[PDB]
């Protein structure tokens, strides 16, 4: 059966979801991002800053990594220096804004697909209707409306979420005071203690991250009734229930770029030095294997998408060159999502998984620095269990936990009297390679300039790595391949296959730009 | 009231700016108020033809659509089509047209929706315009004469992205039976958030007064207006954001970023072309190009002149200090 | 960190300023930032000979005292006794010597405890004082040279009543470990919060830029600045009241009401004395009395005469709109 | 026994009760107000308007209910003109201040209380002590939290809370914008779901104020497990389980000076047309009968006050001339609350209990217009099980639902293109009485300007009324009265003490001013 979802909403942007039925499982799957709006093309002779400006704008959810990552190519490319504390403000805000994604893209974009009518025969369906029913659930009423806290601190460094660009090359542009930090450690502190443990842990951040096997999730969730009945507890009992567990495996194979550096590691942002001044550590994770990321191995491919092109490209000689998509569906292209694919050693240029479980993966590889983000749950987790829906969205929520310490203890970092910016020599030529983790994984910003000029700007964003089409050699995306397999109990509301898509948190205005 | 809420050439932060609302916030908004949120992509349960179902009747008049709002451009790439954004199997233009003709009121928020923002820059891949402007160019897509079944033309709600509290405030308006307290200036804007300035309330105004500049970013922010050295468009913006602050904590210009100028149609100025990106456009390195609004070049630069030499000791220290 | 909160001569404005706090809020603040409330007068538990046993303990010693707070004024009327404030069988002014001596921090919360304040104006029948403040007068209660434990002065976070952020995001830091980023101005208020003035974040400094005042209350305060005939006072009052909002919505000054000034040892300024309630002091009806801090009436008047000149169309007109 | 309570706390100021207990009941008690001010001395010679900086700070709870008031007197002084919005927006914020007092004094000054060890045979007890334990209650936490939800919309008008003087002869200083406005409805409405339906009720406000009669009340709590379970219910069946109900009576006579005027009515305040234009009816209970309040009958009497004086005088006659304590308690004085008495006819000067439930049986009186609060339910409750502790806390709790739909009503009243201030004339003479009902009950301001300066200025608050000490005559004051009775079954820690003088509210920065 060939079914066509149109429109798959809650993954942030414009998406059309082609599929393949066979005796009720996705056979075949083709991810359709349906809109473009060119800012790379737009980029293109502008001020080198205007990616400050105009990246945050790729994505509302996201566009404070958005900005992370470009003030970091322009950091690199102008060989800038980072005081610590702007690194720390950096890092802090990255984090908040993925800390504000987690519960509400949990439980505005996905939790409410639980509550599905082909779940109605769960035991636990009335209670998911109760939490996650949209605009009323009981978890999602605060879930969502505390979702605002994080980026309260975003706001109190950056002056507003979304839609700061307070990140620039040589640090910040903010001068935090003291009550800015006791007050974002206050708003963090009370995200943390009213939705993190209160609702969605049941328990204390520190105790969720005592888990370091699956084994530790399950008894975590049995232990006691406040972690049974959290919103984590009753997500993996539904999760289990209801067989989230079962699809939306995917390709196994992750790219996690990272980020959150290291204050005294990443003074002088540079291409080279980047992995290793990484907390939320970078990596590949490909046939049980663990690489090292390397921006180089990145490539594109439009063979699918709407672009022009016949090779794939390295972002820094990437090219948006919009084809009508009239035309390139007649040439087998489906999406505006170009297929970004890594070259990893073996494998050649494979589809990568980023998001929270690429990262999860990365952080238990071995050889992590101190600083470092050193969590063997997830590979324990994906060796027992594999990756599924459930999974990687626990990869998701676990993430809010630890992204939590770390700003708490970023915030504590700060030394309020010395500097959060110095004045970098906005040189007229650099290429630079500025890359972080959004909430939805490796979002990587490659930018030349030329004559003081923007000459090219390529953006990757983690759903284009995951929702990008079938590459040259017709290789699914991530989440094509996460689709496959994917049971449809009704295919006239076909909840798995947002559960699948929504699964990776997809974001297609970030997918595109 | 039924809403309808669309996504264009948008990048859903007025959606999660909106998110962020309090008081009220989004969810009590929602249920709270009346306002029957039909559909919102980032929020609406319903995909696929379930969605589309929902869409067709709100188009075709089956069922009634009170507020259609719409976030980022009006995208007609290629060539007037419009395929550059399909939505629900047709051009996203072709819902604008039929959901903005059926719904009382058509409420652009963004500026991508309200003149066409920053995917309206050039060139312009997605032939981006917003719903009744292009840039500061009354008509945008559905022409300079569209009025909504109550009269009113598309409420244009700017801002890159749109603070909460400018749509919120106006969907609890007409909730509240306020909809005709609302008064639009000629850029359908909601002048009660709109006849400010961003300056009005920012915490340098007073180095604006004594022409202090701010002059480096970081701990260079502590003191001074971002006016003459960052091109903060503060007094050439209209803007509540330093009277309702973003987030609740602060503004662009507090925090130390100038600000852009993003509720002004032609955001973003210039189109970020080169010295024009946290840089102070001026004459001989000393007259800025663009004066605050309602003041001239001489009597500004006059009463500048008067103001450094009339400048407290305070105005030249941090005063945003740790 | 143990806190002691005490009231003397107090409204108990301060403590209903600091429970409406949020980020953090009281409750949050009392258990979750590891700041052991031991008793306060509007929620302590204990009354009686328990509420005595806990402040004889910190008093004598017995018990660790971090943190004292002290609100409204020390009472010494009549004649020194200080009887006209009897709290748990001893004049408070007794209790004040021996906690403000056993604690760590010493903290005056409102003007009242800081400086004296609306207790303190003329004839002062309390024989109020501040603990190291009467008005601007260092000395107060304490003396000038009393430091706490932990070689601090009284830190003194004024305000009739005081913000409560002014209070929380200080305690926030010690409970944090940032005691050593607070820096006292020379009144031991945080420089954090009373570096800024009212003004600072004013939504009229544009109006006071250009010098056009409002004219009259309600629908008048919709323009101008309240400093030229409503006497506000936040060109000369350090205070981030425009910066911080009260309450998170608003301030005097962005609602139309003149800064009273409340933040310096002065308040009332005047002692409220016959015209100079919600009035410019002026001399000849056209200079004010006042100027703001930093500048004098020669260069205020004559960058004032230009401003108007200068004044732009919009500073003359509402901005301040429904 | 003789018992000495000091310091009696959380009555919002300096309390010293002294009790003779026989048979562990009290059979006389004696309220000493312990801290005094001289407001109304500093007032005196002071600019006209000095009041409204300078009432508000007699409190920080009710100190937006002084400056209603002290505006009022100056209306009336200066026979200004008051615009509808003005009295809207005066209405709004005195309602809002109170709606912030209720939750705010029931979890943080009294209902923790509900969790002395006197209780622990209660079979209620541990859901008392989860629920009301002071910083942690599970009710303390969001009770107290969102009590400063009214006052953010009395800071959307007046700027601030506490601490605002902008409500001026007139009208009032602010001109509220629509955002103001939808944001304060918008507050309104989130406080009012958030903690008064679903914490205090669990039901909606329309269905507490269905009650008319006790046994209404009775069945309310028992209609539905929300209602049972709600504070409101839990707190009935507390009272009813520990006997709150049976003691903490009073004199069981009452003063309503009423306040929230409707605006056609009080355009051109006036001391006669108060009592028409009052929605929240003024009114004198006394004897089983209702009389229209006239503060003419108000005499404020020092026989045992620390204040010279050797008859009642009207406030308008009246004086505040300390004496020292020593020499004061030498001659029977015990306390700085003055005795203010009513001359009610038949009775002579009297003590009246000011407070909610005074306001609760002035709304029961007959003949009220269209725009008056038209309530029997404490009428019915009066005569069925009397005043107590919990009825005079129910008559408290009573005016949420109350007070919200008016301002609710207000705010939708509001007519922003009108004027919220007329510039009035500044008399140099003139004699004004503006009166309201604070949180705790009738408080009134007599105010002389003679020479365009304050000659005299009295302030006689709701807790001075309940608070106050003996009259000449030895007649106790309403707390006094209603303290003797109270059971003692912990002399060492006399709750229920506590309980009384906390049922009225009391507030001793009130008291004595
Ligand atoms: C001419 C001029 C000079 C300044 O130094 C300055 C500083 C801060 C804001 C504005 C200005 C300005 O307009
Ligand atoms: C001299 C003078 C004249 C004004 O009109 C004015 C208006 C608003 C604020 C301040 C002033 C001022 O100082
Ligand atoms: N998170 C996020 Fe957005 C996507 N995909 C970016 O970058
Ligand atoms: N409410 C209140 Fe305060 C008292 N008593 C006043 O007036
Ligand atoms: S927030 Fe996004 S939707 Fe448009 S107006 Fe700004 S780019
Ligand atoms: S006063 Fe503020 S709004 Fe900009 S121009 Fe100066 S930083
Ligand atoms: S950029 Fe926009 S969000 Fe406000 S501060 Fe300037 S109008
Ligand atoms: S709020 Fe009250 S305690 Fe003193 S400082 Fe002001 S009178
Ligand atoms: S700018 Fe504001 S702080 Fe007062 S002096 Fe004018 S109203
Ligand atoms: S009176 Fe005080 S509260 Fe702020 S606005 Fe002025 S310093
Ligand atoms: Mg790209
Ligand atoms: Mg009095
Ligand atoms: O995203
Ligand atoms: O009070």
């Amino acid at each position: 059966l060939d079914l066509f979802v149109s429109p798959l909403g809650r993954v942030e942007g414009d998406l059309d979801v082609r599929v393949t039925i066979n005796d009720g499982v996705v056979t075949s799957a083709w991810t359709e991002a349906a809109m473009f709006r060119g800012f790379e093309i737009i980029l293109r002779g502008k001020d080198p800053q205007a990616g400050l400006i105009v990246c945050p704008r790729i994505c509302g959810i996201c566009g404070g990594s958005h900005l992370y990552k470009s003030a970091y190519a322009l950091d690199t490319a102008w060989r800038t220096h980072m005081p610590p504390n702007a690194t720390l403000i950096r890092n802090i805000c990255q984090a908040c804004e993925t800390l504000q994604s987690i519960p509400r893209y949990f439980y505005a974009l996905f939790a409410i697909d639980l509550t599905n009518k082909n779940y109605a025969k769960s035991k636990l369906y009335d209670e998911a209707v109760r939490r996650f029913a949209p605009y009323v659930g009981t978890s999602y009423q605060p879930g969502v409306v505390l979702s605002a806290k994080p980026v309260e601190v975003y706001a109190i460094f950056g002056g507003q979420w979304p839609x700061s660009s307070f990140m620039v090359p040589g640090g910040v542009m903010s001068a935090p005071t003291l009550s800015d930090v006791t007050r974002a450690i206050a708003i963090l502190e009370h995200w943390n203690d009213n939705w993190l443990e209160k609702q969605w842990l049941g328990c204390s951040v520190d105790r969720w991250l005592e888990n370091k096997t699956w084994n530790d999730v399950l008894a975590w969730v049995d232990e006691n009734e406040s972690q049974y009945n959290s919103d984590c507890g009753f997500f993996i009992r539904y999760c289990l229930d209801v067989g989230l567990d079962k699809y939306g495996q995917g390709v196994g194979n992750y790219l996690a770029t990272g980020t959150y550096f290291e204050p005294s590691l990443y003074e002088n942002p540079t291409i080279e030095g980047r992995n290793a001044a990484l907390i939320g550590r970078s990596g590949v994770f490909a046939d049980g294997r663990y690489f090292e990321f390397d921006q180089a191995n990145v490539t594109e491919d439009v063979t699918h998408s709407f672009y022009e092109g016949n090779r794939p490209l390295h972002p820094f000689e990437g090219e948006t060159i919009p084809v009508n998509p009239e035309d390139g569906r007649r040439q087998g292209k489906y999406s505006w999502a170009k297929s970004p694919r890594y070259a990893v050693p073996g494998l050649g240029n494979v589809p990568l998984e980023t998001g929270p479980l690429a990262r999860r993966m990365a952080a238990s590889a071995p050889d992590a620095e101190t600083h470092q983000d050193d969590d063997p749950l997830f590979a324990d987790i994906y060796n027992a269990i594999g990756p599924s829906v459930m999974v990687r969205q626990l990869a998701r929520m676990h993430e809010g936990p630890k992204y939590y310490k770390w700003v708490r203890q970023w915030l504590d970092d700060l030394e309020l009297k010395e500097s959060f910016y110095t004045k970098p020599v906005e040189y007229a030529e650099g290429k630079g390679f500025g890359s972080t983790e959004a909430a939805r994984g490796a979002l990587s910003d490659w930018i030349v300039i030329e004559d003081s000029k923007i000459k090219n700007y390529q953006v990757v964003t983690p759903t284009a790595w995951n929702i990008g089409p079938r590459d040259a050699s017709e290789v699914l995306g991530p989440i094509e391949q996460a689709l496959v397999g994917s049971p449809i109990v009704d295919a006239e509301d076909p909840v798995e296959l947002g559960h699948v898509a929504r699964s990776f948190d997809s974001c297609l205005v970030c997918t595109v730009h | 009231a039924s809403v309808l809420w669309f996504q264009g050439g948008a990048c859903s932060g007025n959606t999660m700016s909106f998110l962020n609302a309090d008081e009220p916030n989004v969810v009590d908004l929602i249920v709270d108020f009346g306002l029957d949120l039909l559909w919102h992509p980032s929020l609406g349960l319903e995909l696929g033809n379930n969605a589309q179902k929902v869409f067709w009747d709100c188009a075709k008049g089956e069922r009634p659509l009170d507020i259609f709002v719409f976030e980022g451009t009006v995208i007609e790439a290629p060539n007037g089509t419009g395929q550059m954004d399909m939505f629900a199997g047709r051009p996203m233009k072709d819902w604008v047209t039929d959901l903005a003709g059926a719904a009382q009121i058509v409420v652009a928020i963004g500026d991508c929706a309200c003149f066409g923002g920053i995917p309206a820059m050039e060139p312009n891949p997605s032939g981006s315009t917003g719903l009744q402007f292009h840039k500061r160019e009354k008509g945008g897509f559905l022409g300079p004469d569209f009025r909504s079944k109550m009269g009113l033309p598309v409420i244009n709600v700017p801002g890159c992205p749109a603070h909460p509290d400018w749509i919120t405030q106006i969907l609890v308006a007409l909730a509240t039976g306020r909809a005709g307290d609302i008064t639009l200036d000629d850029l359908h804007r909601p002048e009660t958030f709109f006849k400010t300035f961003t300056q009005t309330g920012c915490t340098r105004v007073q180095f604006f007064e004594y022409k202090q500049s701010t002059l480096s970013f970081g701990e260079g922010t502590r003191t001074g207006c971002l006016f003459y050295e960052f091109g903060c468009r503060g007094p050439m913006t209209h803007s509540p954001c330093n009277r309702i602050l973003w987030n609740r904590q602060s503004s662009k210009t507090r925090a130390g970023m100038p600000c852009l100028g993003c509720t002004e149609p032609e955001f973003p100025h210039f189109d970020l072309a080169p010295g024009t990106v946290f840089k102070t456009q001026k004459v001989s390195g000393m007259i800025p190009k663009e004066v605050p609004e309602g003041t001239d070049h001489l009597t500004y630069m006059g009463l500048a002149a008067a103001a450094r030499i009339a400048a407290p000791q305070w105005s030249k220290e941090d005063m945003f200090v740790v």
